[PDB]
């Protein structure tokens, strides 16, 4: 238990958007309080998530010392500044952080945190409706940004437009196609949409998604499902019947392989076996 | 009539403490004033999906019926703070599983008075008449160990058993997590 | 399948990118 292990830890907790405020803040105090000379200025990007972590975590004690050591490390900054609004924020200080982000805006148009800080805002007051209507504004000017692009998909998963949710997550996966956790929520959000013209849409991704990453087996039950539910629809072809009877015995195969390996791997009681008793059904 | 042990209580600590930032759900399985025996855990943040639900709801029907329990609650706690009432999804959910058994209730954390101690019940029990769901008395009694759930809930949070604490979706990750979740079992019978 | 839920239903500028008519050009 070095520092270098603690920070290659932190590094890695940063890289892949985490949010286990307790541990992640646990760990940057203790970097910033012992091993805080051991290192050069890699401690400042943890200094942004520590502070992050405390508004997360409700410790707001040494918020105020991050951000002020910050302000006075760096005057004028977007970024700090932004990170000031998220302070405001935390306490549900919302007109202040408005003002501030106005003023960001308008020495800096082309900055894009101020304006997801103040959707931000907006989702957080619980006017949904006008947060969907600034993004799709705030899209017309930055196509492209897979993040807010995946953030309006889940306000609209949560506001129940499907058609629209399904929509961004197409282009979200036209962005990037080799992420199967795109292609695994957007056959969830096609199947949930609809019916069989649908049905086969999601069947189809579950498919993409088991052939992306087949450890996925969440996708692998979900196309199960959706095939089993193709076949109890009676608007289903005999030709479609057969194949997506095939398609559901394949899956049940592989489903009744992924528990004996469950099985192999740990030592208890049978519940994979149960699980299965689950698939003869 | 909802009646819930005090493992159910600390359960639902439990999960809220476990994932602050999202809205999670799940059921509670009672045997056939329902006492709601035990309770499980599915998903959180994103929850208007459906295949997830219907896969989850058929495993706690398999898994329930093989050990001779029935699923009789829906729980749900809400993302915001501010937020009290079911959305679609809650409601929808409490519809379908309440269509078994008529005693079937639903039960939502009120995240607001989510406390260390919790000092006040947090969960509010709805229940559907007149083809509507409306909340029931707050002041009613909830717990059947008031003080029990509340030293468990303030010695299982005070412990880190939160972190350990799995749900069905680390099931759905990896299967070696048991989302059956016998340890917190094991540490609530230990700490009775 | 007794727990065949469904969660669509009500639907509510638009999306950029969106165009609700199913267009047969090609």
């Amino acid at each position: 238990v070095t520092w270098e292990e603690m920070r290659d830890k932190m590094r890695k907790w940063r890289e892949e958007n985490s949010r286990n405020s307790e541990q992640i803040v646990e760990v940057g105090e203790e970097l910033i309080n012992e091993y805080a000379s051991k290192l050069g200025d890699d401690i400042w990007i943890i200094y942004e998530q520590v502070m992050i972590a405390a508004l997360d975590y409700g410790r707001d004690d040494l918020a105020l010392f991050c951000l002020q050591e910050l302000r006075r490390q760096f005057p004028g900054s977007h970024r700090v500044k932004r990170l000031t609004g998220m302070r405001f924020e935390a306490m549900e200080r919302y007109d202040d952080a408005i003002q501030l982000y106005d003023r960001i805006l308008q020495e800096d148009p082309t900055n894009t945190a101020a304006r997801k800080r103040k959707i931000a805002i907006r989702k957080a007051q619980g006017k949904n409706v006008e947060a969907i209507r600034e993004l799709n504004e705030y899209l017309e000017q930055f196509v492209g940004d897979q993040e807010a692009w995946h953030e309006l998909a889940e306000l609209y998963i949560n506001e129940h437009d499907y058609a629209k949710a399904a929509f961004c997550l197409e282009e979200l996966m036209m962005t990037n196609p080799h992420n199967h956790l795109y292609c695994q929520q957007y056959a969830e959000v096609k199947y949930t949409q609809g019916g069989l013209e649908n049905l086969e849409l999601s069947r189809k991704y579950f498919a993409q998604a088991l052939k992306l990453n087949n450890r996925n087996m969440r996708a692998l039950f979900g196309l199960y499902m959706s095939a089993s539910h193709i076949a109890s629809n009676p608007k289903a072809s005999a030709k479609t019947k057969k194949d997506n009877m095939k398609y559901a015995s394949w899956a049940a195969s592989q489903i009744n392989r992924a528990y004996q390996f469950a099985g192999r791997s740990k030592k208890e009681t049978k519940y994979s076996l149960k699980a299965v008793e689950d698939m003869l059904e | 009539g909802v009646k819930l042990t005090t493992q159910a209580y600390c359960k639902m600590v439990l999960h809220g403490a476990k994932y602050p930032h999202c809205a999670v759900n799940g059921l509670l399985v009672a045997e056939k004033h329902t006492l709601f025996v035990d309770c499980i855990p599915l998903f959180h943040g994103t929850l208007a999906l459906a295949p997830m639900l219907e896969v989850a709801l058929t495993l706690i029907d398999s898994w329930c019926k093989d050990h001779s329990y029935v699923i009789a609650g829906y729980y749900q706690a809400n993302e915001r703070v501010k937020d009290a009432s079911p959305n679609q999804v809650a409601e929808k959910v409490a519809s379908r599983i309440a269509e078994g058994f008529s005693d079937t209730a639903l039960i939502m954390v009120d995240n607001t008075k989510f406390t260390m101690d919790c000092v006040a019940p947090t969960i509010h029990v709805y229940e559907h008449h007149e083809n509507r769901w409306r909340c029931r008395d707050p002041h009613h009694d909830y717990c059947e160990d008031w003080p029990e759930a509340q030293r468990i809930s303030a010695s299982l949070l005070d412990s880190r058993s939160y972190e350990t604490l799995v749900d069905f979706d680390n099931h759905l990750d990896d299967i070696r997590n048991d989302w059956t979740n016998p340890e917190i079992n094991k540490a609530v019978l230990h700490l009775c | 399948f007794k727990w065949a839920i469904e969660l669509s239903g009500p639907g509510g500028l638009y999306p950029v990118g969106y165009l609700d008519k199913q267009v047969p050009d090609t």
